[PDB]
């Protein structure tokens, strides 16, 4: 059972170190927060059953494709646990929602992330469900022509899907609606591809126009986006769906 | 040009 291991290796909370109250300072602060969070994501994935055994090249590819889904999913969990999904709990010292956003695009991205959090309230998502779904998001995007150890990846992915299904369908808390719930969780994972697509498009823009927009990125994100952007731009990114 | 932060963290 990886569930026991998953609870143990779960990263601890990181602070933003918030302040001038401008769009470029908010974005720069969020990006520097992402860099701190990325260190804890990599240490989490390093000791993850199955993933820990894939070639180094495949581990890098997977993290570079899914870093955004992992961070937005963890943000939705914190938002749910600490504010009942009224606000986006980026860090204990940086908590806000759409109402603080004046630019149309920024409001919609903020709202999209809030809508995932509200779906956690509707589902009353548990920590066990969350940790398995988080792993499934790390395994949600692959290169168009596959990975180095494609079969080993397919085995590990199918195993994590089965762990989610057995956990949901065997729980007495879901009696009479366990399959309906499993399909709601898999639909929520598919809908993560849509949200993440939008968060990545704005991220790629603020990255390319970083100097002009005065939007700062930490070294971790500079290196990740530098490798990810040419892969996404060239169509070398295959999102894996449950219902599509 | 050099080992990435992602690669160093995965191999440390
Ligand atoms: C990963 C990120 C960081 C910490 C965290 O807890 C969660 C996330 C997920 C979303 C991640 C976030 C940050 O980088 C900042 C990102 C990357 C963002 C998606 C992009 O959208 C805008 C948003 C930020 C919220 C209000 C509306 C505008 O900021 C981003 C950007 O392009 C800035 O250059």
């Amino acid at each position: 059972s990886p569930v026991m291991v998953l609870e143990n290796i779960e990263p601890e909370i990181v602070y933003a170190g918030y302040d001038p109250d401008t769009a470029e300072n908010l974005l720069s602060t969020l990006n520097r927060l992402a860099g701190k969070q990325m260190i804890q994501v990599v240490k989490w994935a390093k000791v993850l059953p199955g993933f820990k055994n894939l070639p180094l090249e495949d581990q890098i590819t997977l993290i570079q494709y899914s870093w955004m889904s992992l961070l937005s999913f963890a943000l939705s969990w914190r938002s749910y646990k600490h504010t009942n999904s009224q606000f986006l709990y980026f860090a204990p010292d940086l908590v806000f929602n759409e109402e603080k956003m004046h630019q149309s695009a920024m409001y919609e991205l903020c709202q999209g992330m809030h809508q995932i959090s509200l779906q956690f309230v509707r589902l009353q998502l548990t920590f066990e469900e969350y940790t398995i779904m988080k792993v499934l998001l790390l395994l949600s995007t692959i290169p168009k022509d596959g990975l180095k150890s494609q079969a080993a990846f397919e085995e590990m992915r199918t195993n994590y899907i089965k762990e989610l299904r057995k956990m949901v369908t065997k729980s007495p808390n879901n009696s009479g609606q366990s399959w309906q719930r499993f399909y709601q969780l898999t639909k929520l994972l598919d809908s993560m591809h849509d949200l993440v697509s939008d968060l990545l498009e704005f991220c790629f823009y603020t990255f390319r126009e970083s100097h002009a927009l005065k939007v700062e990125f930490p070294a971790m994100l500079v290196e990740i986006i530098s490798d990810q952007l040419p892969k996404v731009e060239s169509g070398n990114a295959k999102p894996l769906y449950f219902h599509r | 040009q050099q080992k990435s932060l992602l690669q160093q963290l995965l191999t440390e």
